[PDB]
């Protein structure tokens, strides 16, 4: 109100204090604002890692020691740049290279020649992800000098049940020829042999024209198929087709399984397929390839 | 005189620690959000200049 | 699969 | 006359209570920091030596990549731009939250340090970038492939967007101080790293001139501001490691301010410290958003 | 900006 001038001297004291006071919890904040910042300067941690043994391929990296499936860099031989993988590993001590992944149909797999010869897709450490490795890098791991390989196909309907198909002397050869596909022989598997070709009761040839040995890698804009017409783009995917395929793993990915003639414009049956073990109007919902030296295989 | 001067001081004491406070605000919320990107979270917060600068005000209008 |  | 302590005492009061709410935000702060932020990026199939050969391989969609520019550094993250100007752009710095402190030593900004990616909403890739720096040594490795291109885009609080493109860009490496070198330019943002901030005259803008400036870090200076009081040094004042000159026109790897206005008295040391570029929208002025991205320049 |  209007103290007196008694009062000036206690009251001029008084904000002295607090003043001083105020300076020093301010140095000490200051100071406690320091230590924060050494908290916050890391990354945030990416769950994904890659492992750091590397080899010529997966088996190569198991036989280093390597015991759990994930993310791992590669380089064959031939190969000019390494590059990297996912790798399974099982209790025996056997590495294989996956190359082809489904399972939801998330990825697109309509694309181009540049596309399937460079790769598309993800790789994850879970091998939970869909992809395509690559023909360039396929065909790197494939030709390795004196290195027979073996091809496991795996297949899971909407059923829980899974189903195998194995192929020795697995090669897929350069772009030079077009990546063609070649085996020495269906190595056996309840799945059944779709590469052979599958009767489909529609003509005399039906067989020969949905084999796969020996035939070369086609895309809606690099046609290389059996066909006047083009496979790849009426089926929109990148395969190995001849007039046009028994085994399609590359196909769209229908929901549920079952799709029918309508599901498609054309009418063609472009899912993912294996007729040696369903029908042609029955698409897989999960699928994969992979890789294994053969020696290493039984 | 005695008391007089001595108000003078506050008075330039206060002015100063306004000025540094009021940078310690704006310090504080940069370095916090600074840890979005690495802690579990960062304390959402808004800053208000408006009270530094209506008091900073307040205080010319008694040095006068 | 085949084109007849 | 007596008025006088009644203010005073008010304010100093009002202070000792901010002085509280600051120092519980701290202490808040610090217990969430007892836990670090995650993210989940799965890797692309696709690789290459850097964003413009993996675009030309086929990835067409912008998100965190791996790439190994030579067989000699091992492959690393970095996130593509695949839609900018035809794509193909390599990011090496990136700024639009405020979510990562870019007031850092000599070792960390050679190193590289930040988020490249982060979660896009509900997906097993990061398609979003966060805020990074990717290392000088790779960047000076990235430039000394072939020649360069630089492209620089920001964005203010209201949502304008500028840019600053450079045809030639080069950072050599660090016995050299990872030196900058810049031309060929063009855009809307002001050539500040050639011309220096067009606001000054004279002398004043050729001290902010940046092109063939070296790099500094507030524990490391190779500014061009003699003197000898240890702190007049552009990185400590401006806090950031750049290419300071005395000091600049541009200060990209500044402090990001919210709002975007901001002044000399909320500067922790007065100076225009903030995601500036002089020629736009002068020094007291922080961007949402900023950013360098690279990539091969094809005549 | 600059330092004079
Ligand atoms: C170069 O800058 C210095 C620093 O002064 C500051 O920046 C100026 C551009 C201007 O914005 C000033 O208001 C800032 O304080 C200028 O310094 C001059 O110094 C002399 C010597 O005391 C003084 O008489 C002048 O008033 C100062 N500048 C002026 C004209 O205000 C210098 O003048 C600047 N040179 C230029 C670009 O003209
Ligand atoms: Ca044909
Ligand atoms: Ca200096």
């Amino acid at each position: 109100y209007e103290a007196s001038i008694l009062t000036h001297d206690s009251s001029i004291r008084y904000l002295q204090e607090i003043y001083n006071s105020n300076n020093q919890k301010i140095v000490n904040l200051k100071e406690k604002v320091a230590q924060l910042a050494a908290q916050c300067q890391e990354p945030c941690k990416d769950t994904v890692q890659i492992h750091d043994i590397t080899g010529k391929d997966c088996q190569d990296i198991a036989n280093k020691g390597a015991k759990q499936s994930g993310l791992y860099f590669i380089k064959p031989l031939k190969a000019n740049q390494q590059f990297l993988v996912y790798c399974e590993i099982d209790g025996s001590g056997n590495g294989w290279t996956v190359f082809q992944k489904r399972l939801d149909g998330s990825v697109d797999f309509k694309k181009n020649w540049i596309q399937y010869k460079e790769g598309f897709g993800h790789l994850s450490p879970t091998g939970t992800t869909e992809f395509w490795l690559g023909n360039e890098k396929i065909h790197l791991i494939s030709t390795q000098s004196a290195i027979p390989y073996a091809l496991r196909v795996e297949l899971e309907d909407w059923n829980g049940r899974t189903s195998t198909a194995d192929y020795a002397m697995f090669k897929v050869g350069p772009e030079a020829d077009k990546y063609r596909l070649t085996y020495a022989y269906f190595a056996g598997g309840d799945a059944g042999d779709a590469f052979d070709g599958f009767d489909f009761g529609d003509d005399p040839s039906d067989k020969f024209f949905t084999s796969h040995n020996g035939m070369q890698f086609s895309t809606w804009d690099n046609d290389n198929d059996k066909f006047e017409g083009n496979c790849a783009e009426q089926d929109g995917s990148g395969w190995w087709m001849n007039k046009c395929h028994a085994g399609h793993l590359n196909g769209v990915y229908y929901q549920g399984g079952t799709y029918s003639k309508a599901s498609t414009p054309n009418g063609y049956d472009n899912g993912i397929i294996w007729a040696t073990w369903k029908t042609r109007w029955y698409s897989m919902k999960k699928t994969t390839m992979k890789i294994i030296p053969f020696n290493r295989l039984t | 005189i005695e008391k007089v001067q001595h108000i003078q001081l506050l008075q330039k004491n206060v002015r100063a620690q306004l000025v540094d406070m009021k940078r310690l605000e704006v310090d504080i919320d940069i370095k916090i959000r600074s840890c979005r990107g690495s802690c579990s979270r960062a304390l959402a917060r808004e800053v208000d200049l408006k009270d530094y600068e209506d008091q900073q005000k307040q205080l010319e209008q008694v040095i006068a | 699969g085949h084109r007849p | 006359i007596p008025t006088n302590l009644r203010v005073l005492r008010s304010i100093l009061e009002n202070l000792r209570s901010k002085i509280q709410k600051l120092e519980s935000d701290v202490s808040a702060q610090m217990e969430y920091c007892r836990t670090p932020c995650t993210v989940s990026c799965n890797i692309p199939v696709v690789s290459g030596k850097e964003c413009e050969e993996i675009i030309r391989k086929g990835g067409e969609t912008s998100e965190m990549y791996l790439i190994q520019p030579d067989s000699s550094v091992k492959p690393y993250r970095v996130y593509c731009d695949m839609n900018t100007e035809n794509g193909g752009w390599t990011v090496i710095q990136n700024r639009q939250d405020g979510s990562v402190d870019f007031g850092r030593k000599w070792d960390p900004y050679k190193q590289g340090f930040g988020n490249v990616a982060t979660n896009t909403d509900g997906k097993n890739y990061c398609g979003l970038p966060g805020e990074y720096w990717l290392g000088n040594d790779k960047i000076s490795q990235l430039t000394r492939m072939g020649p360069t291109e630089l492209l620089i885009e920001m964005e203010d609080w209201k949502g304008d967007k500028v840019k600053a493109h450079y045809g030639g860009f080069t950072v050599q490496n660090e016995a050299n101080k990872y030196q900058i070198s810049v031309n060929k330019y063009r855009g809307t943002a002001g050539n500040a790293l050639m011309d220096g901030a067009s606001q000054l005259m004279g002398e004043n803008r050729t001290m902010t001139i940046h092109n063939g400036m070296f790099f500094s870090t507030y524990d490391r200076d190779n500014d061009g501001w003699l003197t000898s009081d240890p702190r007049k040094q552009c990185s400590k004042e401006d806090g950031g490691g750049w290419w300071y000159n005395r000091c600049h026109a541009a200060n990209p790897n500044g402090r990001y301010y919210w709002g975007g206005q901001y002044t000399w008295d909320m500067a922790k040391h007065g100076t225009d410290d903030g995601v500036v570029w002089m020629n736009w929208k002068g020094s007291w002025y922080s961007m949402r958003k900023m950013s360098m991205k690279i990539r091969p320049f094809f005549p």
